[PDB]
RNA sequence: AAGCUCGUAUCAGUUUUAUG
RNA sequence: GGAAUACUGCCAGCUGGGACUGAGGACUGCGACGUAAGUCAAGGAUGCUGGCAUAAUGGUUAUAUGCCGCCCGUCUUGAAACACGGACCAAGGAGUCUAACGUCUAUGCGAGUGUUUGGGUGUAAAACCCAUACGCGUAAUUGAACGUAGGUUGGGGCCUCGCAAGAGGUGCACAAUCGACCGAUCCUGGAUGGAUUUGGUAAGAGCAUAGCUGUUGGGACCCGAAAG
RNA sequence: GAAAUUGUUGAAAGGAAGGGCAUUUGAUCAGACAUGGUGUUUUGUGCCCUCUGCUCCUUGUGGGUAGGGGAUCUCGCAU
C-alpha cells in the first residue's frame, strides 16, 4: 500500500502531514479516503471537469453537499448553468474558477475543507474517469 | 497590569482539566471492575478445583465399583490430544508438510492441542512418523499454559502474564482468566477451537534428561519416539519444557 | 518488559490466580479421603 | 554509559589480501560461484554481514565515551558548548600549530575534551 | 511494478461423509 | 488381620550448592503484606567493600600452542573433474553518446498546449519577452439532449435513526443488466417498416519539460578471424 | 620519491609456505599541565548601596556609559 507521496511538492507534503493526523485522531474513514487518495500519481488523479461537477450536483440535497475533488478541476464549455455551489480541489483551472465564482459559488483549499469539515459532514468526494 | 494568560493556554487547560475529571473517575471505575473481577475468577477457580476433585473422585470410585461387582469398566474415550514436532523441515515428503503446517507446526520441538475427532485421526495417523502424541494431564497443560502460553492479539504473539490481556480478547466467549482458558482447553468445549486458536504454537526447548531411546526415529510401541505415548507424554512435555 | 515465569516467584504466581492463597491455606494437594 | 560491546574488533580483509601484493586490503566481495569465501566454508575468513551491527546506544562513541566532531576553528569549537559530556573536539590534521594553542585554549575554557591534544606543539 | 473492489466466505500438494 | 514399603502421578510444599544474564531509565498498570500509616521478591541491579597517575588497563606485531582451511577467475556438465589465463609490480582498460518509438515517476498548463526556425532586447553564445504560422488533442457508426448530455442492482464515501449491532436516505470512479440518435449485416422494395448485434455521442483529457528504464539503426559493453 | 626487485644490521624460525577461532611469551605503543565541587569566617574591590548625570530606539518585564561618598557584605570576584 503506498504510503508516501511521490510528489517534491513541499505544499502536498504539508497537506499529506495535517491529513495523517486529521484521519488517525479523528477515525472517520473520510479523512482516510482523501490521505490516501493525495499518494495517487498524476495519471491515477486525471482531471474532474466542472460539468462533472454540475451533473453530480443532481443529487438529492446536494445544493448544501460541498463537493470535494483530489485531483485538478477544469473548465467545461459545454454546460452554461453550473450550479451554485462550493467545491474544494488541489488545484483550480483558470476558467473552471472564473466559471464557479461567476456562478456566485466559492474555491476553496483542501486544507480549508478540512477545518470547515474536520469530520467530513455532506462531503461529497469525486473521481474522474480512467476509461 | 497583571499580564492575562494566553487564550489558546487557556482553552488547552480547560480541556486538559475536563479531560482530568473524567480520567479520574473511569480510574476508580477500574479499580472497581478489577475487583469484582478478581473474586469473580476466585470463586470460578474454586468451582473449577472443585468440579475436577468430584470428577477424578468419581471415576476412581465407579473404577473400584466395577472391580467389585464382577463387571468391566470402559473408562470415557480421551477427547484431548496434544501433538509436537519431532522431525525436522529437512525432507518432509509434501502431504505430511501441508498436514503440519495445517496443525501449526512449523518447527521443531513445537506443539498444540489438537481435538479428537474422527477426521482428526486420519490426520494424526497420516503425521506419526514425525511427531508424538498423548493425552495430557491438567498438570500438563496448566504448566504450558502457564509458563509458555503466550496470546494472539489478532495478529501477533503477547505473553500471557495478566487475566486483562485474555479477557479483552478471550473475554466475548466468557474466558476472563488463565484458569478459564486452562479449564476450556482441558475440557473440549463449545468454544475449544477459538481457544486453541488464540493461544500461541509453543515453543517447546528440548528434553531436560533427554529422548531417552537411543534412536528417535522409531515407533514407541517398538523402542522409538515417535507415535502414541499416551502416558508418557506429560512426561515428555514436562521434560521439554 | 520482562516475563516473570509462573510457579515461581509467588508474587506474580498470585496476581494471575487469587485462589493461589486460597491453595496455600491448606495446600489443596495433600487431601485425605 | 551502555557497554561498548564491539561485535567484530578484528579489521576485516580482503580474501588473497596477502597472498598477492596486487589486491589491495579493502574488502571486496568474491563474485565468483565456485569461490569458497562466497559459500563461508568453514576456517575462512569472516564475511562481514547484518549480524556485526552496532548499537545505537554505542555507536560512533570512542571508548572514552566522548563522541569525536571534527572541529575547524574557534566558531566550530563553540558549537560543542552545550555537549560536552557526549562530543569532543577533534582538531584537523591541516590545522597550523599556530591555531592549534588558540583551539585547545578555548576548548580548556569550555571544558571540551580533545581528542587528539598537543598535536604538532612542544612544550 | 502499478489501479478497482473486498477482508471478507477466498482458498488448501490436509482429512472424512453423500452422489459409483 | 493389619501396617507399611516397592512403582506411577500431584503438591499454586519446603530447603541449598553451581553457571550466564543487569537489558529498560522520574510516577502512570496488574498484584501481595498491613484496621490504617506505609512496605514489598509486584511491567529489567540495588548497596557496601578492595587497586589507581613513575597508574589500573588496553592496543600493534614476531614466534609458539589445541583445531580447521585442496590455488585464483572463466567455461564445459546433471557432478567432482580436464581445459582457458595467471613470474611479479606502477600507470592505462571496457552497457558510453546519438535519432525514432513506449511504460513508470515528477513538474507546468489544461481544452488548450510548445518563448528560444526567428524577431525584440541585452551587464552579450549569458539573461528576459512573442506577431504570424505550424505538430498534437479537442468528436464521427452521415451525427449522437428526451433523462446524471442513463432507469435498476451493487459500489469508497456522506447524512438520519442508535451506546453498540445494525436499519433507512443519498451515491464518484468502477462492474452487471437493460436503455436513446444514427449505419452495416440481412430482410424488405431509392425508400419504407425495421432482424438482431453494432460502434460512436456518451460524461472532453490532453500538450510541454526533467529522471530511471525497454526495442530498433548508428562502431554500439571491449578485443579478434578466410576476403574484396 | 611506493611497489615488483636487490645488499647490510637486528629479531625469529627451518623435503615448505600461505589464512581463520582462542591465548602465553618477546618486542613495542597509548594510558587526565584533572588538581575539582559544596556551606561556613576575616579583609580589598566592582557591574554592590546612596546621590547627581549623559546617551540609543521606540514606549518597552529595556540597553549602553559617567562624577562624588563604604565596607550591612556573598549581589559577583580575590584573599
Amino acid at each position: 500500500h503506498r504510503t508516501a507521496p511521490k510528489s517534491d511538492n513541499v505544499y502536498l507534503k504539508l497537506l499529506v502531514k495535517l491529513y495523517t493526523f486529521l484521519a488517525r485522531r479523528t477515525d472517520a474513514p473520510f479523512n482516510k479516503v482523501v490521505l490516501k487518495a493525495l499518494f495517487l500519481s498524476k495519471i491515477n488523479r486525471p482531471p474532474v471537469s466542472v460539468s462533472r461537477i454540475a451533473r453530480a450536483l443532481k443529487q438529492e440535497g446536494a445544493a448544501n453537499k460541498t463537493v470535494v475533488v483530489v485531483g485538478t478541476v477544469t473548465d467545461d464549455a459545454r454546460i452554461f448553468e453550473f450550479p451554485k455551489t462550493t467545491v474544494a480541489a488541489l488545484r483550480f483551472t483558470a476558467g473552471a474558477r472564473a466559471k464557479i465564482v461567476k456562478a456566485g459559488g466559492e474555491c476553496i483549499t483542501l486544507d480549508q475543507l478540512a477545518v470547515r469539515a474536520p469530520k467530513g459532514q455532506n462531503t461529497l468526494i469525486l473521481r474522474g474517469p480512467r476509461n | 497590569e497583571k499580564i492575562l494568560t494566553p487564550e489558546s493556554q487557556l482553552k488547552k487547560s480547560k480541556a486538559q482539566q475536563k479531560t482530568a475529571e473524567q480520567v479520574a473517575a473511569e480510574r476508580a471505575a477500574r479499580k472497581a471492575a478489577n475487583k469484582e473481577k478478581r473474586a469473580i475468577i476466585l470463586e470460578r477457580n474454586a468451582a473449577y478445583q472443585k468440579e475436577y476433585e468430584t470428577a477424578e473422585r468419581n471415576i476412581i470410585q465407579a473404577k473400584r465399583d466395577a472391580k467389585a461387582a464382577g463387571s468391566y469398566y470402559v473408562e470415557a474415550q480421551h477427547k484431548l490430544v496434544f501433538v509436537v514436532r519431532i522431525k525436522g523441515i529437512n525432507k518432509i515428503p509434501p502431504k505430511p508438510r501441508k498436514v503440519l503446517q495445517l496443525l501449526r507446526l512449523t518447527r521443531i520441538n513445537s506443539g498444540t492441542f489438537v481435538k479428537v475427532t474422527k477426521a482428526t485421526l486420519e490426520l494424526l495417523k497420516l503425521i506419526e512418523p514425525y511427531v508424538a502424541y498423548g493425552y495430557p494431564s491438567y498438570s500438563t497443560i496448566r504448566q504450558l499454559v502457564y509458563k509458555r502460553g503466550f496470546g494472539k492479539i489478532n495478529k501477533q504473539r503477547v505473553p500471557l502474564s495478566d487475566n486483562a490481556i485474555i479477557e479483552a480478547n478471550l473475554g466475548k466467549y466468557g474466558i476472563l482468566s488463565i484458569d478459564d482458558l486452562i479449564h476450556e482447553i482441558i475440557t473440549v468445549g463449545p468454544h475449544f477451537k477459538q481457544a486453541n486458536n488464540f493461544l500461541w504454537p509453543f515453543k517447546l526447548s528440548n528434553p531436560s534428561g533427554g529422548w531417552g531411546v537411543p534412536r528417535k526415529f522409531k515407533h514407541f510401541i517398538q523402542g522409538g519416539s515417535f507415535g502414541n505415548r499416551e502416558e508418557f507424554i506429560n512426561k515428555l512435555v514436562k521434560s521439554m519444557n | 518488559v520482562l516475563k516473570k515465569n509462573p510457579l515461581k516467584n509467588k508474587q506474580v504466581l498470585l496476581r494471575l490466580n487469587p485462589y493461589a492463597k486460597v491453595f496455600a491455606a491448606e495446600k489443596l494437594g495433600s487431601k485425605k479421603a | 554509559h551502555p557497554k561498548i560491546v564491539k561485535k567484530h574488533t578484528k579489521k576485516f580483509k580482503r580474501h588473497h589480501s596477502d597472498r598477492y601484493h596486487r589486491v589491495a586490503e579493502n574488502w571486496r566481495k568474491q563474485k565468483g560461484i565456485d569461490s569458497v569465501v562466497r559459500r563461508r566454508f568453514r576456517g575462512n575468513i569472516s564475511q562481514p554481514k547484518i549480524g556485526y551491527g552496532s548499537n545505537k546506544k554505542t555507536k560512533f562513541l570512542s571508548p572514552s565515551g566522548h563522541k569525536t566532531f571534527l572541529v575547524a576553528n574557534v566558531k566550530d569549537l563553540e558549537t560543542l558548548t552545550m555537549h560536552t559530556k557526549t562530543y569532543a573536539a577533534e582538531i584537523a590534521h591541516n590545522i597550523s600549530a599556530k591555531n592549534r594553542v588558540v583551539i585547545l585554549a578555548r576548548a580548556k575554557a569550555l571544558g571540551i575534551k580533545v581528542t587528539n591534544p598537543k598535536g604538532r606543539l612542544a612544550l
